[PDB]
């Protein structure tokens, strides 16, 4: 067994960690008590769920978990929330003022004052692991903690774990529930700084999950809390694997050698199926087919792209609920006949699939309907560059203006790492295009 | 379409189908980062103080 | 708990200063005597921004008064809220300004301002996380223009790595009290666009013109123009006062409203308008609120904002209603009038929305926009500088005080300097 | 108020179409880089397909159909006919076409062109070049290119013994509806053929280097009621039956290909486009495809009725105001 430290950064992060957290002690049936009936091993253990929780003498079980955030009042949330007892004091970490929507003053200014308490809160959780394998890090694009205050973590992490594994949960900023017009600066330069340091990275845009809330669960107006109880269902998904018996991505270095061929390109595609509403009075239970060809609907995907003109690299699937094989390959064999699914030369054209017997589980309360089956398809293709694009497009309008751009440099940071950032990402957007063009 | 490596176990089961084969920085560079960025901070602070002193 | 030190000096400051603390102190459950008698947790969950505890859970305002003659004091003492101000923060002298920038930076000003510095400290070092400092005065007097600007330049060397916020009330010949306020203002906007990051522009042309036009006031008083100035004051600090996502800290406005350092003078709008008593009955729609906030009648500085473009845009919408609709009518307007949004600032229109309305509406909404046209104002106040300083009328009176005629043509090339660049960034493309 | 951008300047079919969205006075023209638009009428080349159906409240538009260009180029017309199993290597109503580099099919195309000798005249297609002598066809590559089968026996219309091609226009909405234009054209060649300027029926080679330009019809420029006429008084036949259930058929088949790949029936945003098609007969009155126009002109006096079609059929259908087109059905 290999411990995971999960490490939520800014309001995004921690509000995210609030829900998937809540989600996974209901998966393992531990209750907000902290207590697991069923672990009859007591003070201690070496199954999988391990990975994700620590266990006291009193039978407690702990989330290898550290939140961060320049500001304290949604941090205070989780100190006086339902789940208080789960965490203890030391893992929950807070500022006075946070970093204003300001890359730079949640790196440089605020980041220098902060970054050696919190790596010596992560290396006290560090020293409870046998087997420390990596780390999960829930941040946004477009805050200034969750941009300026990452990056910063992420180039010390690589510095006292050097062998150890990064893997991101990151935040695409969407105008619809966006708080700051300099979110694509900010996003821009949390990405140079910790493309390096990032072995594999999975990204929500906001707004391609307000839009399935608004369609497929018919929520008016999704709040944050919408969001954040369909993106912990995701990750949930994602990290299955690390939580339950399986042999598929049992580790988190199995997931850059399943999805990440090429370093820089690891920015897994998610989809996910199916999302029903609960207030859905009568609803016809989805197929095996039915859900695994709405994997390559664009409406279900995490980011709105079309993969059809771009090129795949690698292809997972995650079931679960009542799944076999033989449904899979002939939903597969279907699929591959009626759609445009093209990897590169240097790729096998295959899926690396993982079910689990446990259905979804769904928060009490929650819009989220109770479904006997579900899919996570994690898919890299070049598509998602979109994404990239659309972002630096935005980047590029702002900047040829210097605007807003005092407001950098005045916490110190030099006109030049705008450039520095943007020429990044354009040969990223060009190694895409190689890759898949 | 070729199923290979089929792992079972009472929680689920994984496999792989094929359809077609093929055809840094230091610790010491971050903290004079870190400083460089908080002497340019006091520069610009001191000339604003050196401004409003005149 | 990120606290902010208020600050009013003048007549002007003080009587709009009395005014939204009443206002306020209304929305917050506050009494007179700094009772809490609210019916909502939401009222107090940020009353720390504005407001001191005491003993008794009495609420002190984090205010500070501040004038060259007791006289408006007096009245703000024996006001209805006059008990409610801590009285160690009134900080007066007895001589005036005599509508005399010079007086109020230079030599009367000069005097008294150490004192209210003194005050200034016993507030902020009480400040768990001090978030930074409004000021409410007018640019057209000596005490609140001179003197208001002296404070805030020395507020800066002291607090430099504070928020800096005005609400600065402009001068205009259908309210004038005096004909040297062209040069008062113009001495003061110098001021402004060095140490402020937020202005607020209150165009006493544009409060009389809604007086007069809209609200059909015949002969408007002060208090018909600052029960504009409160609601509007009200409305823009709603998410400084609230539970919020956004512009909920001066600085996250401050990031959000102004690309460029200078160009951070603001053009407030506020719906519906009414005049005071006026207790109407019908509750706006959101699409109505949303076609007003906009309107050209309905801005607090007399500028057309069709006559420049809006680099950004802050709307709060406040009382029990549809976000959805909201949302889709703030998009509505962008859409539908895109060639006055800068194209080269993507989303620049952010929106907000509070559950609790003001007092005596069920449906408000506040505009804050930072627009090129606003450069509308300052050529006025420039034309009106220029024709006297031409002759250099009434200039002795400044002389009298020590300045050089040198300051003012400072002052003047500062300001045509503004305008200019805010016509550079009304022309740019992308 | 609807809205729309302009990124095509030099297009002659969405300049009117640009034209008469205004004169409704329920359409409002943008600058280019606006990006609350409701229609774009892009660019010819790399048209930002990924910052398109991101802008909220707006329902967005756009007169090209992203991978429409794997119909449209020489080469990638060839690949599709040959590995699309709904078109397949038996694909009858295509020359024989081979993909050739410079400096591939080069061996493919020579297995079978010794086959030939024991008609074999073919034509290499980027400056064009015809010839027998395949030697000579590569030759000329090498100072893309694709080798297609020459039609030696081409329908010859009289008087005059010249041959001629048929353009027909395209127009496939959201919905993927295969609209084709009620009119055509045929691009004549005013010179008499000859076996051993004349071969190549394009407009501006014609006006090049003809000396007998637009004798027989206005600027080379036969219509379908004229070619229609003629083929009843000449052959006995209407050009109903004996081409256009061909051409029908062709279109049907290569857009119904394509349209899993194309298709923007559940996308974020939503795409229309004009096609034009063109056609060669031969004697025996068989019809067969040259290649496929993404961004095809249209004949003057078509221009009014056909970009009033589109905006009735394409624009119109999506953002309602306050036939001339056959429906080919699927
Ligand atoms: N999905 C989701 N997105 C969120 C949530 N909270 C904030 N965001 C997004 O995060 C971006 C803003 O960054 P934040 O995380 O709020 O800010 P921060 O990390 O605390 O940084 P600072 O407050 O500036 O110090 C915006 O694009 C928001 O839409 C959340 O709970 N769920
Ligand atoms: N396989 C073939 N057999 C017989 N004639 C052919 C032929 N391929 C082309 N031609 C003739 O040569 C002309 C070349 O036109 P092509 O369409 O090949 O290039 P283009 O793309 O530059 C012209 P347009 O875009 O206007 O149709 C055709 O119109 C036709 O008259
Ligand atoms: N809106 C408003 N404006 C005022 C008020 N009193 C004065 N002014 C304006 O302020 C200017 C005079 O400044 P004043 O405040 O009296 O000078 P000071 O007290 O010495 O700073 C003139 O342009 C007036 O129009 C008031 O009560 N309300
Ligand atoms: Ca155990
Ligand atoms: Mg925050
Ligand atoms: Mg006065
Ligand atoms: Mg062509």
């Amino acid at each position: 067994m290999r411990e995971c430290i999960s490490i939520h950064v800014g309001q995004a992060g921690v509000q995210i960690g609030n829900a998937c957290w809540e989600l996974y002690c209901l998966e393992h049936g531990i209750q907000p008590d902290g207590q697991m009936p069923s672990d009859k091993t007591i003070g201690g253990g070496d199954d999988s769920f391990n990975t994700f929780f620590s266990e006291t003498g009193a039978g407690k079980h702990v989330p290898r978990a550290v939140f961060v955030d320049l500001e304290p009042t949604v941090i205070d949330e989780v100190r006086t929330g339902t789940y208080r007892q789960l965490f203890h004091p030391e893992q929950l970490i807070t500022g006075k003022e946070d970093a204003a929507n300001n890359y730079a003053r949640g790196h440089y200014t605020i980041g220098k004052e902060i970054i050696d308490l919190v790596l010596d809160r992560i290396r006290k959780l560090a020293d409870q692991c046998t087997g420390l394998q990596g780390f999960l890090v829930f941040h946004s694009f477009g805050g200034g903690t969750g941009s300026g205050f990452t990056s910063l973590l992420m180039e010390r992490l690589s510095v006292d774990y050097g062998k150890k594994s990064k893997l991101e949960f990151s935040i695409y900023p969407a105008p619809q529930v966006s708080t700051a017009v300099v979110e694509p600066y900010n996003s821009i330069l949390t990405t140079h700084t910790t493309l390096e340091h990032s072995d594999c990275a999975f990204m929500v845009d906001n707004e391609a999950i307000y839009d399935i809330c608004r369609r497929n669960l018919d929520i008016e107006r999704p709040t944050y809390t919408n969001l954040n109880r369909l993106i912990s269902q995701i990750v949930s998904s994602i990290t299955a694997s690390l939580r339950f018996d399986g042999a598929l991505n049992v580790d988190l270095t199995e997931f850059q050698t399943n999805l990440v061929p090429y370093p820089r390109i690891h920015f897994p595609l998610a989809t996910y199926a199916p999302v029903i509403s609960a207030e859905k009075a009568y609803h016809e239970q989805l197929s095996v087919a039915e859900i695994t060809n709405a994997c390559f609907e664009p409406a279900n995907q995490m980011v709105k792209c079309d993969p059809r003109h771009g090129k795949y690299m690698a292809c997972c699937l995650l079931y679960r609920g009542d799944v076999v094989p033989k449904d899979v390959n002939a939903a597969i064999a279907t699929i591959k006949t009626k759609r445009s699914i093209q990897f590169v030369d240097w790729c096998p054209t295959g899926f690396k699939v993982g079910i689990n017997y446990q259905p979804p589980t769904v928060v009490p309360g929650g819009d989220l309907a109770k479904v006997q089956r579900a899919v996570c398809m994690l898919s890299n293709t070049t598509a998602i560059a979109e994404a990239w694009a659309r972002l630096d497009h935005k980047f590029d309008l702002m900047y040829a203006k210097r605007a807003f751009v005092h407001w950098y440099v005045g916490e110190g940071m030099e006109e030049g790492e705008f450039s520095e950032a943007r020429e990044d990402m354009a040969a990223l957007e060009k190694d895409y295009e190689e890759v898949g063009v | 379409m070729e199923v290979i490596e089929l792992n079972k176990c009472t929680s689920g089961q994984s496999f792989e189908v094929i359809l077609k084969p093929p055809s840094d920085p230091s610790l010491e560079e971050i903290q004079k980062k870190l400083e460089a960025a908080e002497e340019r901070r006091k520069y610009q602070e001191a000339e604003l103080l050196k401004h409003l002193a005149e | 708990m990120r606290e902010i030190v208020h600050i009013q000096a003048g007549q002007c400051g003080n009587q709009i200063g009395a005014k939204f603390w009443e206002v306020i102190s209304d929305e917050h459950g506050i009494d007179p005597t700094g009772s809490y008698h609210g019916d909502s947790d939401l009222q107090l969950e940020r009353i720390n921004v504005y407001y001191n505890e005491a003993t008794g859970n009495k609420y002190v305002p984090r205010a500070i008064l501040v004038d060259l003659e007791p006289g408006t004091m007096d009245s703000v003492r024996s006001g209805p809220f006059g008990q409610i101000f801590r009285p160690d923060n009134f900080v007066f002298g007895q001589s005036g300004a005599g509508n005399n920038w010079a007086k109020g930076h230079y030599t009367e000003g000069a005097e008294l301002v150490d004192s209210v510095l003194d005050v200034v400290r016993k507030e902020s070092e009480s400040c768990d996380c001090l978030q930074g400092f409004q000021l409410t005065h007018s640019l057209g007097g000596g005490t609140g223009s001179g003197m208001g600007t002296l404070l805030i330049s020395k507020i800066r060397e002291e607090y430099p790595d504070r928020i800096m916020n005005t609400f600065s009330v402009m001068p205009s010949p259908k309210v004038s009290d005096t004909v040297v306020e062209p040069y008062n203002a113009t001495l003061s906007v110098h001021q402004l666009v060095e140490n402020t990051d937020e202005t607020y522009c209150i165009d006493n042309e544009a409060l009389y013109d809604i007086c007069f036009r809209t609200l059909k006031l015949t002969t408007p008083t002060y208090g018909d123009l600052n029960h504009l100035v409160s609601a509007t004051m009200s409305g823009v600090t709603t998410c400084l006062r609230f539970p919020g996502q956004l512009n909920a800290d001066l600085r996250k406005l401050a990031v959000n409203m102004v690309p460029f350092p200078r160009l951070h003078f603001f053009m407030p709008g506020f719906a519906p308008l009414t005049s005071r008593g006026s207790q109407q009955y019908r509750a706006l729609t959101v699409p109505e609120l949303t076609q007003q906030m906009f309107d050209s009648k309905n801005m607090m500085a007399a500028c057309d904002p069709r006559h420049g473009r809006y680099l950004t845009v802050a709307a709060i919408f406040r009382g029990r209603m549809s976000m959805k609709e909201v949302d889709e009518q703030m998009l509505n307007v962008q859409n539908k009038n895109s060639s006055y949004f800068v194209e080269w600032i993507p989303n620049n229109v952010k929106t907000a929305v509070c559950d609790i309305p003001p007092r005596g509406l069920k449906m408000s909404a506040t505009f804050i926009g930072n627009s090129t046209a606003i450069q509308e104002l300052f050529k006025r106040i420039s034309e009106q500088f220029t024709a006297m300083f031409r002759r250099k009328a009434f200039l002795h009176w400044y002389t009298g005080e020590g300045m050089d005629e040198m300051e003012f043509t400072e002052a003047e090339s500062n300001m045509n300097d503004l305008v200019s660049e805010y016509q550079q960034y009304q022309d740019a493309t992308a | 108020m609807y809205t729309f951008v302009v990124r095509d300047e030099n297009s002659s079919v969405y300049a009117e179409v640009s034209r008469l969205l205004l004169a409704t006075g329920q359409w409002k023209r943008l600058r280019k880089d606006n990006p609350r638009f409701n229609l774009m009428l892009g660019e010819r080349n790399r048209l930002p397909f990924g910052r398109l159906g991101h802008e909220p409240g707006l329902v967005q538009l756009v007169n090209y159909y992203r991978g429409a260009d794997k119909l449209c180029r020489k080469a990638s017309l060839v690949k599709l006919i040959k590995t699309s199993p709904e078109l397949s290597e038996s694909c009858t109503w295509f020359p024989e076409s081979y993909v050739i580099y410079p400096t591939d099919e080069r061996e493919v195309f020579l297995a079978a062109y010794n086959r030939r000798r024991e008609g074999n005249v073919w034509i290499a297609k980027s400056g064009i070049l015809i010839s027998s002598e395949a030697s000579e066809l590569l030759d000329f590559i090498d100072e893309v290119h694709v080798i297609q089968k020459y039609l030696e026996k081409p329908l010859l219309l009289e008087p005059g013994h010249r041959k001629f091609d048929i353009r027909s226009w395209v127009l496939v909405d959201h919905l993927y509806n295969i609209y084709l234009y009620r009119e055509g054209v045929l691009r004549t060649s005013s010179e008499p053929y000859n076996s051993a300027t004349c071969h190549l029926t394009n407009h501006c080679i014609q006006k090049e280097y003809s000396k007998n330009y637009g004798r027989y019809e206005e600027g080379n420029e036969m219509f379908f009621e004229e070619f229609n006429q003629y083929l009843m008084d000449a052959l006995n036949t209407t050009l109903e039956n004996s081409i256009l259930l061909q051409i029908k058929h062709i279109i049907r088949s290569c857009l119904m290909c394509i349209e899993p790949a194309i298709s923007t029936k559940h996308l974020h945003y939503q795409s229309f486009q004009l096609f034009g098609f063109d056609f060669m007969v031969d004697e025996e009155l068989k019809v067969w495809l040259i290649e496929v126009n993404g961004a095809p002109a249209c004949a003057q006096k078509l221009y009014a009725e056909l970009c009033q079609g589109i905006v009735d059929v394409a624009i119109s259908s999506v953002f309602p105001l306050a036939s001339i087109f056959i429906k080919l059905h699927h």
